[PDB]
């Protein structure tokens, strides 16, 4: 019973930090994953990576690796910082949860299974738009 | 004729690994056993093990359990033996014997012998 | 592309029919068939053995499986049979029989475990040559045989190519399903009560009060260090490590990896070297486990 | 983007466009234009909580079938955006969503 709330600048110049924090309300988090979702009109919903406990920063392959994911347990908010955007990046972003299973078809002991990952609850998502004026 | 021969090694470091030969020739060399055996300079003889190279299932004692590997090269008629973390009791002679001709059907004893091998450390030069 | 491996897929040129064409064909081989030729660095692969022996496929319309065979004597001679409940192996004999000729064998070869062998009366046998020197293989028979099933969980497919006027060539097409290795289960509870037994009973012949350890494979080979059998059409290489890993002194079964091999080199030879034609489906051999071999 | 056109009172039924090889998972999600995305079913078979039981999912035993997510008793708030989530053994890691479905009602 979580609900999150996200707030942006919106607009803003290239090339600079945009940060998109997504308060929490609700229940203390211990084993929950966090995930940002991306939209753009035209296009579908965009992965970006996921966070966890263990410090794990992992996104696409094809994002170039320029976005990094962060936690605060002080304050308990979650935020991005995005550099070096391009014009042709507005889009909205939705802060949601998500949940780890594993799938086993073989043995345990040789390691013949997978995981994977479930948003479960989702969030509200701002919509930014950036560009030189 | 029955005989071995073997490769004379020159003084290694305290750490190092050796390398020991062993060639025979004239009899066939898939049907017997093989053993190696040390001699300590003014000691008796200890057995180190025994390589079968007809299928190269080896077994040796526990004195050198974990530290020496044996293996063959059938196609050339050739042993070798390996022999890695040394230290300063194991200056020695090694020999490899085989047992090619005897009245009865036992591994043991062996008779026949080969030139053998005066392997010696050295902590400094 | 399984991101981090058993087997590779590996593409080459091929003749056919006609002299001047050349046709290029994929297929699969496993990691024990295969030795890089170039080493510094890149991948450029070969087979095994054409580097000192020749190689002939088993085209399948013969099969491998073990059938009894009779060894009976011709006119003029005769079979004495032995009938006694604690032939230690050398020595005089008090029942003794004569039969026209002896029951079935199944010669199934098999390495550091017999198989489907002839089971014990009233208890288990342990015989040799000479017990008190390190140079004779020791037999131990069971009174009991355990049960042990092998799998390979995997769905291959049976892919054949031209390769000249009359001839044929089969391989691994593809496998479709999911990559699995080949495993081999035991059961456990058995397993403990029939080593308990055997070391109850090798206890006579080294003292009624000593220290009874088991250990793996020494090492050195790629057939008398694993469990080697055959079944289904397809060689096996079961590693046995995980059962003599114990230590005597005064519903939860046990797992066994396993490889496969193709091109072998069985009866130990040289010019020679024998293909093994793939098995389309799955395979699953139950087998009862009676003997040991022990140094 | 790929349309269906089903009037109401029939049942339809949407498929992924990318195929699996192996052991399979398969997740369904839907999006209106300006809400936030729900999923429908997760694992195949189970079913989340808040949902009617009008959606029934592809069970995947004795692997030789394919994933499709049917429409039974459709009604005013079941037209939107569907797309395909895809998990399987022989592909590793999945990260985009794919293709996705768009529908729409007659009467
Ligand atoms: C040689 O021996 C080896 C040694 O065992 C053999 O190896 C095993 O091989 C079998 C088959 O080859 C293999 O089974 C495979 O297992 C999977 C997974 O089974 C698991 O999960 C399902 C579903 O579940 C979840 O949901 C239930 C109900 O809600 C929960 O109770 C459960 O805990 C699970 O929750 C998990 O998921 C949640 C998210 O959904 C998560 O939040 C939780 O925290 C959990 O992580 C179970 O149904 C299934 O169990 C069952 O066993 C019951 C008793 O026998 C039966 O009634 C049913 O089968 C029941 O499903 C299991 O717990 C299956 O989906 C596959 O179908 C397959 O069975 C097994 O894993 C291997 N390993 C072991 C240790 O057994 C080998 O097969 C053998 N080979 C030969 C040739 O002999
Ligand atoms: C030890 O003896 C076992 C006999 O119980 C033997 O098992 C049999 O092996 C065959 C070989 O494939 C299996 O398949 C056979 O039987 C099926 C029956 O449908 C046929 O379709 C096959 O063509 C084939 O003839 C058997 O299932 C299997 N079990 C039995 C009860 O027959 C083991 O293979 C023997 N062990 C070794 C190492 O060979
Ligand atoms: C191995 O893979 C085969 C190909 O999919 C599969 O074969 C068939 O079985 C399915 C299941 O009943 C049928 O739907 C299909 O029509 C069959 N096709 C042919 C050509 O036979 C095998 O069943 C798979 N192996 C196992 C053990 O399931
Ligand atoms: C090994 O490589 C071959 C060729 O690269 C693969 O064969 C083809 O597989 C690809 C899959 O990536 C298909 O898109 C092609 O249509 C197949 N045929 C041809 C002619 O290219 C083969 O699948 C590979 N092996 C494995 C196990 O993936
Ligand atoms: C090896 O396979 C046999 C055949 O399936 C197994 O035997 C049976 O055991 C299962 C469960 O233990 C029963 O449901 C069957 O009715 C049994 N059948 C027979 C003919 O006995 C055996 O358990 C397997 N071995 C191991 C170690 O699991
Ligand atoms: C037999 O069992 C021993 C038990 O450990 C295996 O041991 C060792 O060798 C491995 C690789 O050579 C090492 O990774 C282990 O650390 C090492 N363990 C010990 C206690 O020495 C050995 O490999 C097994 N032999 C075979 C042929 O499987
Ligand atoms: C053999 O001669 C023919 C003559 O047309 C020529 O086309 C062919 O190329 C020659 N052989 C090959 C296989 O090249
Ligand atoms: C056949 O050989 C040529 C050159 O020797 C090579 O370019 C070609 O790729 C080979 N065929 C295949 C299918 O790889
Ligand atoms: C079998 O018993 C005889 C009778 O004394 C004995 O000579 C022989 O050594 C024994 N052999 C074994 C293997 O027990
Ligand atoms: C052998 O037994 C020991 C006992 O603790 C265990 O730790 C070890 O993993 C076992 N070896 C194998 C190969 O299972
Ligand atoms: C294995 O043992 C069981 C139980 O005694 C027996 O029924 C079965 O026939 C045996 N297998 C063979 C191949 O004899």
């Amino acid at each position: 019973q979580v609900q999150l709330q996200e707030s942006g600048p919106g607009l803003v110049k290239p090339s600079e930090t945009l940060s998109v924090t997504c308060s929490v309300s609700g229940d203390s988090m211990n084993n929950y994953y966090w995930t940002w979702i991306r939209q753009s009109p035209g296009k579908g919903l965009e992965w970006i990576g996921y966070i966890s406990d263990r410090e794990s920063a992992t996104y696409n392959p094809s994002l170039n690796s320029r976005v990094v994911i962060s936690r605060d347990t002080s304050k308990n908010q979650l935020s991005l910082k995005l550099n070096s955007v391009t014009p042709a990046d507005t889009a909205v972003y939705y802060c949601a949860t998500a949940r780890r299973g594993q799938r086993i078809y073989g043995v345990v002991s040789f390691g013949e299974f997978f995981y994977y990952y479930s948003m479960d609850v989702w969030g509200k998502g701002t919509t930014v738009t950036v560009s030189s004026a | 004729q029955v005989q071995l021969v073997q490769s004379g090694a020159e003084v290694k470091k305290p750490g190092a690994s050796v390398k020991v030969s062993c060639k025979a020739s004239g009899y066939t060399f898939t049907g017997y056993y093989m053993h190696w055996v040390r001699q300590a300079p003014g000691q008796g003889l200890e057995w180190m093990g025994w390589i079968n190279p007809n299928s190269g299932g080896t077994n040796y004692a526990q004195k050198f359990q974990g530290r020496v590997t044996m293996t063959r090269d059938t196609s050339i008629s050739t042993a070798y033996m390996e022999l890695s973390r040394l230290r300063s009791d194991d200056t020695a002679v090694y020999y490899c014997a085989t047992q090619v001709k005897l009245d009865s059907s036992a591994g043991y004893p062996f008779d026949i012998w080969g030139q053998g091998t005066m392997v010696t450390v050295s902590s400094a030069s | 592309n399984i991101t981090d491996g058993e087997l590779k897929n590996c593409s080459f040129n091929m003749t056919t029919e006609l002299r001047d064409k050349r046709q290029k064909v994929h297929a699969l081989f496993y990691k024990l068939d295969i030795v890089p030729i170039n080493e510094n660095q890149n991948t450029s692969y070969r087979l095994i053995n054409c580097n000192t022996a020749a190689i002939t496929q088993a085209c399948p319309k013969v099969s491998f499986e073990p059938i009894p065979i009779h060894y009976c004597a011709p006119a003029g001679f005769a079979i004495l049979k032995c009938k006694d409940k604690k032939f230690n192996g050398t020595g005089p004999c008090p029942s003794v029989s004569t039969v026209q000729c002896t029951h079935g064998i199944k010669p199934v070869v098999s390495t550091q475990l017999l198989l489907n062998g002839s089971l014990a009366e009233e208890e288990v046998m342990i015989r040799s040559e000479d017990i008190r020197n390190n140079a004779k293989n020791i037999l131990v028979q069971f009174n009991t045989p355990v049960q042990i099933n092998c799998t390979r969980p995997n769905n291959n497919t049976r892919k054949s190519i031209r390769i000249g006027p009359g001839q044929w060539f089969y391989a691994t097409g593809d496998i479709i399903g999911d990559i699995r290795q080949a495993h081999c289960n035991v059961s456990k509870a058995t397993w403990n009560e029939t080593l308990g037994k055997v070391v109850k009973q090798l206890r006579k012949h080294f003292g009624n009060n000593t220290i009874i350890r088991f250990a793996n494979s020494s090492g050195g080979d790629l057939e008398v260090t694993t469990h080697s059998f055959n079944c289904g059409g397809e060689f096996f290489y079961c590693d046995t490590s995980g059962l003599f890993n114990s230590t005597w002194i005064s519903n939860d079964s046990i797992t066994l990896p396993c490889r496969i091999k193709q091109i072998i080199n069985m009866w130990q030879r040289i010019g020679q070297a024998m293909y093994a034609p793939p098995i389309q489906g799955v395979i699953r051999c139950v087998s009862n486990i009676t003997g040991l071999i022990l140094t | 983007v790929r349309p269906l056109s089903v009037a109401l009172g029939e049942t339809a039924r949407i498929s992924c466009g990318r195929q699996a090889l192996g052991s399979r998972a398969v997740q369904w999600y839907q999006h209106r234009p300006g809400q936030a995305p729900i999923l429908l079913i997760y694992n195949n078979q189970d079913r989340p909580s808040g949902i009617p039981e009008r959606f029934s999912g592809t069970p995947d035993i004795n692997f030789g079938t394919r994933a499709t997510l049917t429409i039974s008793g459709v009604e005013a708030g079941d037209e939107a955006d569907y797309y395909c989530h895809m998990w399987d053994s022989r592909s590793g890691f999945s990260w985009s969503f794919g293709g996705a479905t768009r529908l729409t009602v007659l009467g």
